[PDB]
């Protein structure tokens, strides 16, 4: 059963600092690169930092260089990257990978990712508001305004609905806090006649909304 | 550094058809380089590695080629779950680089958007902010045209799209438009309208509503 692990990441302030754990299962990480690649929101894949088979020699980009250390604890089997003097541009997803000279020399197991968001701003958990549906077959939804930072889940009538829900990605408001909306198309006869709650998380504010979304007074 | 540069960046295919992504190296890799497979919130999955030979459990329908500087993806039969980004990667010297990536996407034919406007809540406007929303759902190709006329007035750096990633289902897009202005100034307004252009449209749909 073999796995790759990752947990640390956050929200951190511009020159602050984040340790990036990797845990591996069912087999020695010592024998592997552990390489680290990030993927800042919408772009490619960058290497970042890499450390060799038995913990030999240690590799850095330029972008990071003197910033972060790359290394691992092998009681624990498991890998680390410290992040000091962070900066807004070191804000992506995070992943780990196992790799080797040996055939296949690619990357064969990945950890799943973590977020390492760079921010002055603080947390903050979102307001939820009905989209009251207007006037066949019709429309409602959630609109999930101002949070800090990402992600965030949306999910309709406690998981009891799913067909036709559009959760669209957040979008970053000029005053430096996400939101987004989620959306779901409902037959005209069943409103009215059927409640329809949104149920938004919020992890990193520890905010749990449900919603009531009912038609409008006029 | 190596560089890897792919081609194309995007690209549209349907279910069935052969589909081939290139990448190119800034210096000769031999065969060292690889092909993964990335979607949406999820790690890559390694495809092909040593240029052409296929990975553990990778269904025989992905096949690699090349070596030097010159390398190929082929997917010989377009599977449903096989629009994904594509990456190569170069594994011959330290640091390993990756391409771009190669945004696989799924062609069909035109659908019309249907149209929703939504109103600030009444619990909203209590804040002080007014956001009003205006919905396309389910629709292809992705390009819309999305305009906000307050008053038979058009709108400029103050509303912001999103974009549904591509649906499970119809292969459709969906888009959320949202108007974002202060109570007074939402207060002291009537016609709120929110006009659509679209290929699958015959004419430019406008839903509105009274204030």
């Amino acid at each position: 059963e073999v796995q790759l692990v990752e947990s640390g990441g956050g929200l951190v302030q511009p020159g602050g600092s984040l340790r990036l754990s990797c845990a591996a299962s069912g087999f020695t990480i010592s024998d592997y690169w552990i390489h680290w690649v990030r993927q800042a929101p919408g772009k490619g894949l960058e290497w970042v930092a890499g450390i060799t088979p038995a913990g030999g020699y240690t590799y850095y980009a330029d972008s990071v260089k003197g910033r972060f250390t790359i290394s691992a604890d092998t009681s624990k089997n498991t890998a680390y990257l410290q992040m000091n003097s962070l900066r807004a541009e070191d804000t992506a997803v995070y992943y780990c990978a196992r790799f080797v000279f040996f055939l296949p020399y690619a990357m064969d197991y990945w950890g799943q990712g973590t977020l390492v968001t760079v921010s002055s701003a603080s947390t903050k958990g979102p307001s939820v508001f009905p989209l009251a549906p207007s006037s066949g077959t019709a429309a409602l939804g959630c609109l999930v305004k101002d949070y800090f930072p990402e992600p965030v889940t949306v999910s309709w009538n406690s998981g009891a609905l799913t067909s036709g829900v559009h959760t669209f990605p957040a979008v970053l408001q000029s005053s430096g806090l996400y939101s987004l909306s989620s959306v779901v198309t409902v037959p005209s006869s069943s409103l009215g006649t059927q409640t329809y709650i949104c149920n938004v998380n919020h992890k990193p504010s520890n905010t749990k909304v449900d919603k009531k979304v009912e038609p409008k007074s006029c | 550094d190596i560089q890897m540069t792919q081609s194309p960046s995007s690209l549209s295919a349907s279910v069935g058809d052969r589909v081939t992504i290139t990448c190119r190296a800034s210096q000769d890799v031999s065969t060292a380089v690889a092909w993964y497979q990335q979607k949406p919130g999820k790690a890559p999955k390694l495809l092909i590695y040593s240029a052409s030979f296929l990975y553990s459990g990778v269904p025989s329908r992905f096949s690699g080629s090349g070596s030097g500087t010159d390398f190929t993806l082929t997917i010989s039969s377009l599977q449903p779950e096989d629009f994904a980004t594509y990456y190569c990667q170069q594994s011959y010297t330290t640091p390993p680089t990756f391409g771009q990536g190669t945004k696989v996407e799924i062609k069909r034919t035109v659908a019309a958007p249907s149209v929703f406007i939504f109103p600030p809540s009444d619990e909203q406007l209590k804040s002080g902010t007014a956001s009003v929303v205006c919905l396309l759902n389910n629709f292809y190709p992705r390009e819309a045209k999305v305009q906000w006329k307050v008053d038979n007035a058009l709108q400029s750096g103050n509303s912001q799209e999103s974009v549904t990633e591509q649906d499970s289902k119809d292969s459709t897009y969906s888009l959320s438009s949202t108007l974002t202005l202060s109570k007074a100034d939402y207060e002291k307004h009537k016609v709120y309208a929110c006009e659509v252009t679209h290929q699958g449209l015959s004419s430019p749909v406008t839903k509105s509503f009274n204030r």
